[PDB]
């Protein structure tokens, strides 16, 4: 199967030395082959895995021949194609459907909240930085960008240490200021709140950069005419800058929504196992995105290593392909 | 220099105060991780920003010395330099592959034209803004099946890491195509007029003009490779073979939480911060 | 080196951006393409150069069919709007890329560039890069590149759109010196009529992808073929007066003036294919309008705009029973108050009679300078 | 109302773009600001509008001093080089932005919008957005917004720069009609002598941010103050020839042509503070050049370039001795071949004299149209 796929990739056959569209693709193939092998292929494999029963009991394909009827049935056959069985079992089971719906709702809420907060903070910072009456604007840009420059995992683990409960830094700072113990990791609500705070802290500088670029794209004569008419700063922001930014900002908002939906690295590094749902056949926590739910079913030892259920392709990648279509429609706009 | 009312000074004071407060709030975590690095103890508590400068964690994280505190010597916790070396190798190979695979696609998508251009660009966007969403299961199964055939790209090896990392071509082709669009569109036509075959027109005219954007892409993808976590964490198991961002998790473990050593390693990772600050930002008009 | 575009038609997809163009440019002629739509002229120049495909018809560079010859072998040298300057290469490399590609020989590549730099005033900066150049210097590098290439025909675009006044003047000067120095076949593209009038051995007025008229500049001025070219040539648009024909002779046609007095003028005209009782349009130039005292036919009207330009005064007269305010130019200055009544004369010999369709009858009156 | 500038100086740090300029624009006057491509004119209009701080001096609109008044309170309306139309707002909202910001009577807002639309012919395109309009429609929309704001002084920052020849001529006549109807003070900036001479009731020629000369258009054309004004005014460059002073009379000055002729001619000028035996500069426009037959003073030269524009013939003449080539312009077509010796005349009445400092002596030849208004 891998050999046939590689042979297809090699002898696509459009390299005929005819100076036709063959020449044009002779430039695209390098890298198009790279994508077809390194991006599309894992996706198609994930599609294929779902229809099978790949698990910790069926991980081996056929190598076990001896290691009578010799259990020559279906389940002892290890890798077999079930067919929509894993897709149905994510809904009809009701032992994994309710956790699935809960984490789906949490993921949507988390992504929407963090996108709105990030857009607002970045837009405000950009508008304030481009005042042209401030001092040390380069210093301010550097300082407000520093979270982007710091490697992501370093900041996430720093926040993990700071929000600790057993010893704690932020917690005992808060106790010294006014004695309260937030209990970030123990309480699911406080865990989600810290999660939103950390995601906003990580994501604000990027949208700040995008809004700074868009304000550069914005001309200054409109501002000057508003100043002639008598408009102030807030009136300018609310009736000049904002209407001309949401129209080119909607695709960026949608893309950031998708990124915050699949923030596996953040949710895995910080409170990977936020308080468990206490009654789930598959392991699942309150602060679990869909991606890390599937990761938990896939590789966490307590989940049984059910790779077939761990696919969940037709949910995650299908909402994701809806997102692709929406942003693509918005990109061709104007 | 528009003539402005007396409210301008009040607005400026308010803006300066708000920005200073916001930057203090933002820099609190980084200043706190810096101060923790100089703390003698590794379990924190005590004083919030100790005045003493122990430096024992730095030398542990450097591995220069064991930092004798009591009679018993303290061996280095983890080989952070080994982490760095593995991360550097993986990032270098991934960046080289990304640039080599992406430059020609960027040329094809930006400068020349072909009948399937619209569909190819739409598919490029479509499969570009995918993240590593469930592809980890497929990669794990594929590497499990492949390691018996070719070990050097199988499991618990850098081959799988680099193979997963080459996907960034979809992301970088857009930056390189934007630069190609920025470059004047009459250059290839003029070169064809002087008698240059289009391959020579690319190689001699536009390819040397791609050096700045290629360097920027190389740096950006090198950083994205050095700071990757998911795939390396999933399919890296041997203790010696760990890259960066994967032993950092072992620094913070419920059996032994290590603030000082973790912070020493974190501030040892200050170089990517400066690199992304200056080279990645490229001092473009923002 | 005589390009012979014949029955060439361009079909950009389905819209025909150029009809059946039929030109004939001999050896060593400086032909200028002037028109209101910039794409069509540049498109035609690109089909000449080979950068664009010709849908139908045949092209003849010199005395050889050149429809499907690749751009390199066409023996043409084109000067793009952006000059297509390579930034990384130096000025000399830009100027001698064509020689460097095939047989630099390290002798001609320097001899040619030195000669063209001396005859272009560029030798003192031949080792710089295009980034460290001014606009005139950059244009000079592009021109010198073409000269080093030594093409049979010289194709120049219309980059004056992006240029300033001073740089356009410098461009016009140096292209004039180029043409006079070499005397090789050259094609020029512009949208400004003054440029074509000052530099052309043959002018092609291009409309809607169709060639309107081909001839000398004074030929276009004095004997415009149709309404489009007649309006196009001349900065003050020729005053158009609808007329009705009373009688037709074998060498002249008598028309009727909208003026209430209903005057009839025996203007000299081709007088071919003219039917009595029809409606046509009469055109008289603002410059040729005589003062009322000298001419027998007087156009009395009310003055709307008096524009004193010092050397001339553009008196706009709104003739009664005629919607158009006829532009009248006179040398020196004439003190005329707005809202007053001023009379002007109509010389019969300078009226250009125009058919209903748009074709203009040939003027039988001889005119100096047309040769 | 009346805009007045007293010792206005602008300093962009080390450089002083404009220095101690003085203007007196009375109420209702159409004044144009002309000069080279330097941004001094635009910066001047901007400081007048209040968009740039006046470094030193005073600026008076009407009576009160207005050097430190925000542009909202200045009672001044401006159109920019770009049309400065908000893409998101429709045409009506574009023109009524200021009224919406200040007042709240939507009846008044729509009444004024409808009135300005009817007088500017913007009714049928009122509901559209700036993108779909053409260049003329956008310019008329900007003018309508200014008229809606209804300021005491109208400022135009090169309005006829983004349009072709026909449309800019039509909107030039439209601007003239606007001036004739309203009668409010309007200030204009442009580079084109044609627009300046056709529109302005007063012209202010700026030289590196300095007022070269201010006066009526025909006044500038006939009596330039200095070499820069003489060169700038007039589409063909005014011909310049060196001359040597031989003898000065009470009301005329003799000069020697720097040619083997050694001819001496009397020129009616001021003849004040003119030094005998001094290098001088004679100037004469190409139009005023007389044919050889009817002129006593003869300049014999060789034809270099003959340009046949068709309505007039421009003949470049190289004199055996003077460096710059003489430019000749004649009505209709003149059939002269290149490389042919040509003779032209110098009417002594129509000559100008410029001293080494660049200043000019005023001519004594009375010219028609100078006292038209």
């Amino acid at each position: 199967l891998f050999a046939i796929t590689t042979l297809i990739l090699s002898s696509a056959g459009l390299y005929i030395f005819a100076n036709r569209k063959a020449y044009a693709w002779r430039y695209v193939y390098p890298g198009m082959a790279g994508m077809g092998l390194f991006v599309l292929f894992p996706l198609v494999c994930t599609i294929a895995i779902a229809f099978t029963n790949y698990s910790s009991t069926n991980q081996l394909t056929f190598e076990r021949a001896q290691e009578n009827w010799g259990d020559e049935k279906l389940s002892p056959g290890y890798t077999v194609t079930t067919g929509w069985k894993n897709f149905t079992r994510v809904f009809t089971d009701e032992g994994i459907q309710k956790p699935f719906l809960a984490i789906f709702v949490w993921t949507v809420v988390f992504s929407l909240i963090t996108v709105f907060l990030t857009v607002a903070v970045g837009m405000v910072l950009a508008c304030l930085v481009q005042w042209e009456a401030l001092r040390g604007k380069a210093v301010y840009r550097v300082l407000l960008i520093l979270p982007y420059a710091v490697p992501s995992f370093i900041s996430i683990l720093i926040f993990k240490g700071l929000f600790n409960q057993s010893f704690g830094e932020i917690n005992m700072m808060l106790s010294a200021l006014f004695g309260v113990k937030p209990a970030w990791f123990s309480d699911p609500t406080t865990a989600r709140t810290m999660l939103i705070i950390v995601n906003t802290w990580l994501g604000y500088p990027y949208m700040m950069i995008l809004c700074m670029g868009l304000l550069k794209a914005i001309p200054d004569d409109l501002y000057e005419a508003s100043a002639m008419d008598g408009a102030g700063p807030f009136q300018n922001f609310f009736k000049i800058t904002l209407p001309l930014l949401i129209k080119p900002l909607t695709p960026l908002m949608i893309a950031s929504f998708a990124f915050n939906f699949n923030n596996f690295v953040l949710i895995q590094l910080l409170t990977n196992g936020g308080p468990d749902r206490l009654g789930t056949t598959t392991p699942a926590g309150y602060t679990d995105l869909l991606v890390n739910y599937t990761y938990r079913i896939a590789f966490e030892g307590g989940g049984g290593q059910d790779f077939g259920l761990a696919a969940a392709i037709a949910t995650l990648i299908f909402l994701l392909v809806g997102a692709l279509a929406i942003v693509n429609l918005k990109a061709t706009r104007m | 220099a528009m003539v402005q009312p007396k409210s301008q000074k009040a607005r400026l004071f308010i803006t300066h105060l708000l920005l200073l407060l916001f930057i203090a709030a933002i820099m609190f975590p980084l200043l706190m991780v810096v101060a923790i690095s100089l703390r003698q103890g590794n379990f924190a508590t005590g004083s919030l920003w100790p005045e003493q400068i122990s430096w024992d964690h730095w030398k542990l994280a450097l591995g220069f010395s064991v930092e004798q505190a009591d009679g018993r010597i303290w061996p280095p916790p983890f080989p952070v330099l080994l982490w760095l070396w593995n991360s550097v190798k993986v990032a270098g190979i991934s960046a080289i592959g990304i640039v080599a695979l992406s430059t020609t696609c960027a040329y094809a998508f930006a400068r020349m034209r072909f009948p399937g251009k619209a569909t190819l660009l739409k598919g490029m966007l479509i499969f570009q803004m995918f993240p590593a969403v469930l592809s980890l299961v497929a990669l794990y199964a594929l590497f499990d099946r492949l390691g018996e055939y070719i070990p050097f790209i199988g499991l618990n090896t850098h081959g799988g890491v680099i193979f997963a990392y080459l996907g960034g071509i979809a992301l970088h082709v857009w930056t390189i195509k934007g630069y190609f669009e920025t470059i004047d569109s009459s250059l290839e036509e003029a070169a064809a007029l002087d008698g240059a075959t289009p391959w020579q027109a690319f190689r001699l005219v536009l390819l040397p003009l791609s050096v700045p954007i290629l360097a920027v892409v190389f740096i950006l993808s090198f950083i994205a490779a050095i700071t990757e976590v998911p795939v390396a964490s999933l399919l890296l198991r041997d203790v010696n073979s760990y890259t960066l961002a994967v032993g950092m998790q072992q620094y913070l473990n419920p059996q032994n939480y290590l603030w000082g050593d973790f912070a020493a390693a974190a501030v040892m990772s200050a170089l990517p911060i400066t690199i992304v600050f200056l080279l990645a930002q490229r001092w473009l008009v923002n | 080196a005589s390009v012979q575009l014949q029955n060439v038609t361009k079909a950009w997809g389905e819209v025909v951006v150029s009809k059946d163009i039929n030109l004939d440019i001999h050896e060593g002629e400086f032909v200028v393409f002037v028109g209101p739509s910039g794409c069509g002229k540049s498109t035609l120049l690109r089909m000449i150069a080979g950068l664009e495909t010709i849908t139908s018809g045949d092209l003849f560079i010199g005395e050889k069919r050149m429809n499907d010859t690749p751009p390199a072998e066409r023996g043409v040298g084109m000067v793009f709007q952006s000059y297509a300057l390579y930034p990384h290469l130096s000025v000399a490399e830009n100027m001698s890329f064509g020689l460097k590609l095939a047989g630099a020989k390290k002798e001609v590549i320097n001899q040619r560039v030195n000669q063209v730099a001396e005859v272009l005033q560029l030798a003192h900066l031949l080792d710089r890069k295009p980034k460290a150049l001014s606009g005139g210097q950059r244009q000079r590098v592009a021109i010198g590149r073409t000269l080093v290439a030594e093409p049979s025909v010289f194709l120049l675009d219309e980059p004056l759109s992006n240029l300033d006044a001073a740089l356009r003047v410098q461009m016009r000067i140096e292209i004039s010196r180029l043409h006079k120095r070499l005397g090789r076949t050259m094609i020029y593209v512009t949208h400004d009529q003054v440029e074509a009038m000052t530099l052309a051995d043959k002018i092609v007025v291009l409309d809607a992808g169709r060639v309107a008229q081909v001839g000398k500049p004074l030929e276009l001025y004095h004997y415009p073929a149709d309404r489009f070219v007649a309006g196009f040539i001349g900065s003050p648009k020729m005053n158009f007066l609808p007329v009705k024909v009373t009688a037709t002779a074998i060498d002249q046609v008598q028309v009727e003036l909208p003026m209430p007095n209903r005057q009839q003028v025996w203007l000299p005209v081709e007088s071919r294919d003219v039917q009595v009782g029809a409606n046509m349009s009469l055109g008289i130039r603002p410059e040729h309008l005589l003062p009322s005292d000298i001419a027998d036919v007087i156009l009395e009207g009310e003055v709307q705009v008096v524009e004193q330009l010092g050397n001339e005064t553009q008196i706009h007269i709104q003739i009664p029973s005629i919607r158009q305010n006829l532009v009248y130019r006179q040398n020196d200055v004439v003190l005329v108050e707005e809202g007053a009544t001023f009379a002007i004369g109509l010389p019969p010999e300078r009226c250009h009679l125009f058919r209903e369709d748009g074709t203009a009858c040939r003027r039988l009156h001889k005119e100096p300078g047309v040769a």
